[PDB]
């Protein structure tokens, strides 16, 4: 569904794409890593930001 | 085989310090801590440079230890300048030498016994964590350190799972001429129980006086200020509101004789590893003649050792800028009269406050745990404070 | 009453003419000249400064730029020894941004703005040519941070942010990795706040990465279009040049005159204590110091060789015109004049990097996109 | 009609150096509307303290 919608978006808005799956496999949730006590997003949200 | 000049300025317990020199045992480091102790009372720039310069070539002392009692900040500047040209470590143990300068010379080896504005900013939040205070309304001025104060607070707010509510970051400019109303109308936006003021001690009175004209300085609020605002705790400008909280360095328990022993230990511990690991001894041209050609020999290898030094299980490690990584910070609170009293201490991100509840309608309520009426549970392991729809409750 | 405003200036020929500037200043309650050459030794410089105070009994000290190219360690001894006694110090020919804080340099004033105030010009240059997306290539030093730090504050009023604020360590030879990160961005305007030496390293790597071609804009301050940096500077650089930054003669008359009005005001005031009259005997802050500096910072000469001399709240020179320069045929040509509040370009045309006659857009949107998906059964 | 009266102040103008006393009463004021009742000359004094 999303790729079929994405191809439509690319055609109309005239952009090229390179689809890659999220490495973590998670959608996204703000969590703090105990190593540095810094709040960071994990998943597609970590990649996008 | 390394000499340290323990320089003292003014009236101080030289005899008590000299006692610690004999008791200074570092046989494990296998470095002899020679002490070129000297006493003098003229803190003018000519005397301090000519005293160091004369002692530089007397016995080729690698490092210099400085102590003072004046409240001027110009001594820390000259010591940083002296250490830059001579490439000799200088420790700002006491007085004006311990007044932290945000920016030092690139080649300077001047280290100071004091906290940074960022360290005091984080301590301000720790006391606000203990008493569940989540309102800031930071008020600053055009002082040079005002950006690092706000940035650390903002960085800690947005990197923590605790619920911090920052209301406003009111900023005031003192350079206006006949602009009392311009500053006054800016402060009219305050609607919060806490103000984290950051300004000069002189500028604090003006802000407090303007707040006094407003009248909303403190009745059920609390103002938290750094050690810069408190300044000399002996004198109070009589405009500081009762209940003022300051994060001051430990000038009471950490006496000068103790600092000198730690200051001496810092130099020799760093120097001991320099001669063993790199097998290089620091023996630069101690003369001050033609310093342009004296920069060929670099002692910057010792800088990496002075930064990381431990003594008696205490991390006496200096930052890259020059301030301590783990300072002994205490918290002082204004008494019922105009006197500062210690309320707690801070060491290694641990707050040992002596007040279980902050004194200042407010009424105590008893409670017993039973049934769905009262359920008690430990603090949240994730957020670190009381969870949603939950309130704190003490227990003896 | 006799008031001393003696200075410390190198190039002894300049010292003689500085005293002559004092002679014409009294005509416009007595002044004296005790000009002293700059001691090449750093330690002996501070000792010599306070040694003269014993006999000179100064009220303010003027410090200029010696022939040595250090530019940083030369005025520091004067601003430290005179800072203890709160004696104001005038920065005749120093442009470092360290002296602009009231913490380290408590008693210091500058007749020229520092290198960090060029970012106010770049804000106007951006608006003149309608540039919004920029790349900052500041250095890790205080000078680079100060130039960076006040740039986003101006951008905050516009409610816009720089695309990237890439920083490089001073004295770094390998910078191609940093410039590669700049190539992947959509902002074609490069703002460089490096030093004279560090500009060449960035310029050399920029050419190797085809970063000096068409469609690229290089906003550059005075430090990176002089000396060695001019040799490797790509064509079309919109550099800057102060009108009389290197002219010590013009500023000496301005400094002597500016203090003179404050000296007359200081004399016509209460609690006007005499100067240390020594360096070792006294150990307290000269109470006349802060009072003298306060009125001095407000004492703006109506006009001078370098124009009306005013002082900002940090002692920096206020409203100083900048000459915008472009590198055409390896020659620094004049393109415009900074009015002090707005940029007023000349009638001469501007040649942009890559030989482009027309103004480049300064922003190239990326047609290609990278898309992240997570395996979901129906989608 | 639901009327919310916060408080009723009562100021004394006969106190010498009573600026603080009038200020203290007005310090506890937080209301969208204030129904002032005083003399015209006393209003300026109250407005000045409010200022």
């Amino acid at each position: 569904f999303c790729i079929d919608l994405l191809i439509k978006l690319a055609r109309t808005m005239n952009f090229t794409y390179e689809v890659h799956l999220v490495a973590d496999g998670k959608f996204g949730t703000q969590e703090r890593v105990n190593n540095s006590n810094k709040k960071e997003w994990n998943g597609m949200m970590g990649e996008l930001l | 085989s390394i000499g340290i000049a323990v320089i003292l300025v003014g009236t101080s317990d030289e005899v008590a310090i000299k006692d610690a020199h004999e008791k200074d045992d570092f046989h494990h480091l296998s470095v002899v801590p020679r002490v070129e102790l000297v006493a003098m009372n003229e803190t003018d720039p000519k005397s301090i440079i000519t005293r160091i310069c004369d002692l530089m070539s007397d016995r080729k002392i690698q490092g210099v230890v400085f102590a003072d009692d004046t409240d001027q900040e110009a001594i820390a500047q000259i010591l940083d300048f002296i250490s830059a040209q001579t490439l000799t470590p200088i420790l700002g143990i006491h007085g004006g030498s311990s007044m932290i300068m945000a920016d030092k010379d690139e080649s300077s080896m001047f280290f100071q016994f004091g906290p940074s504005i960022e360290q005091q900013a984080s301590v301000m939040l720790n006391i606000m964590e203990e008493y569940d205070w989540y309102i800031f309304s930071i008020v600053t001025t055009y002082f040079p350190g005002y950006q690092d104060f706000v940035n650390k607070i903002r960085s800690t707010i947005e990197n923590s799972f605790v619920g911090w509510e920052l209301e406003e970051v009111l900023l005031l400019d003192m350079s206006l001429d006949d602009g009392d109303s311009k500053i006054q109308n800016q402060l009219k936006k305050l609607q919060s129980p806490i103000i984290l003021l950051y300004c000069t001690k002189e500028e604090a009175t003006y802000i407090f006086e303007v707040a006094n004209s407003v009248g909303l300085t403190g009745y059920g609020y609390t103002w938290i200020v750094p050690s810069l605002v408190a300044g000399d705790t002996d004198t109070v400008p009589a405009e500081f509101p009762t209940g003022l909280i300051s994060v001051s360095y430990d000038e009471w328990d950490y006496g000068l004789p103790a600092r000198v022993r730690d200051g001496i230990a810092i130099i020799t511990t760093a120097a001991s590893d320099m001669l063993s690991e790199h097998s290089f001894i620091p023996e630069p041209k101690s003369s001050c003649y033609n310093t342009h050609e004296k920069r060929i020999y670099q002692s910057n290898m010792l800088n990496r050792y002075l930064i990381n030094v431990t003594f008696e299980g205490r991390n006496l490690s200096f930052s890259e800028d020059g301030y301590q990584m783990h300072p002994k910070l205490v918290i002082i609170l204004l008494n019922k009269e105009r006197k500062w009293e210690r309320v707690g201490k801070w060491k290694d991100k641990s707050l040992q406050m002596k007040y279980y509840v902050w004194p200042r309608d407010h009424l105590s309520i008893v409670t017993l745990e039973e049934a769905p009426f009262v359920i008690v549970e430990s603090v949240d392991p994730l957020s670190g404070t009381c969870m949603r729809n939950t309130v704190p409750c003490q227990k003896r | 009453k006799i008031v001393n405003i003696g200075a410390v200036l190198s190039t002894r020929k300049h010292e003689q003419m500085f005293r002559e500037a004092v002679n014409q200043a009294n005509k416009r309650i007595q002044l004296n000249a005790t000009s002293v050459t700059h001691k090449p030794n750093a330690i002996q410089m501070a000792l010599s400064v306070c040694e003269d105070l014993i006999s000179s009994q100064v009220y303010a000290i003027l410090v200029s730029h010696p022939p040595t190219p250090n530019d940083h360690f030369t005025p520091t001894p004067v601003s430290y020894t005179a800072g203890f006694y709160r004696i104001p110090v005038l920065g005749l020919t120093t442009r470092m941004s360290i002296y602009s804080d009231k913490s380290i340099h408590l008693s210091f004033l500058r007749t020229v703005p520092p290198y960090s105030h060029q970012s106010s010009v770049w804000f106007e240059m951006m608006r003149v040519y309608s540039w919004n997306h920029i790349i900052l290539l500041v250095s890790d030093d205080h000078e680079g941070r100060a130039a960076q730090k006040r740039l986003e504050t101006l951008l905050e009023e516009r409610e816009s942010k720089a695309e990237k604020v890439l920083q490089f360590d001073p004295g770094t030879k390998n910078v191609t990795a940093l410039l590669m990160e700049a190539k992947e961005l959509e902002a074609r305007v490069i703002i460089l706040s490096a030093s004279e030496d560090d500009a060449a390293t960035v310029y050399r790597a920029a050419a190797m990465l085809n970063m000096t071609g068409s469609g690229y804009v290089w906003l550059v301050g005075e430090r990176e279009i002089s000396g060695n940096a001019l040799r490797y500077a790509p064509d079309g650089i919109l550099g800057l040049q102060l009108i009389n930054g290197k002219n010590e003669s013009a500023h000496i008359s301005d400094a002597v005159g500016v203090v003179a009005q404050a000296v007359h005001e200081l004399l016509e005031k209460e609690n006007i204590t005499d100067p240390p009259r020594g360096c070792v005997g006294n150990t307290n802050i000269w109470k006349t110091g802060p009072l003298f500096k306060r009125v001095l910072m407000s004492s703006k000469y109506a006009d001078g060789v370098t124009g009306r001399v005013e002082f900002n709240e940090d002692g920096d020179r206020k409203f100083a015109n900048y000459s915008i320069m472009n590198l055409q045929n390896r020659k620094l040509v004049q393109v415009g004049i900074y009015n002090g509040t707005h940029v007023i370009p000349n009638d001469r045309k501007i040649i942009w990097p890559g030989g482009e006659t027309e103004k480049p857009r300064g922003y190239q949107m990326s047609t290609r996109l990278k898309i992240v998906t997570i395996h979901q059964e129906p989608f």
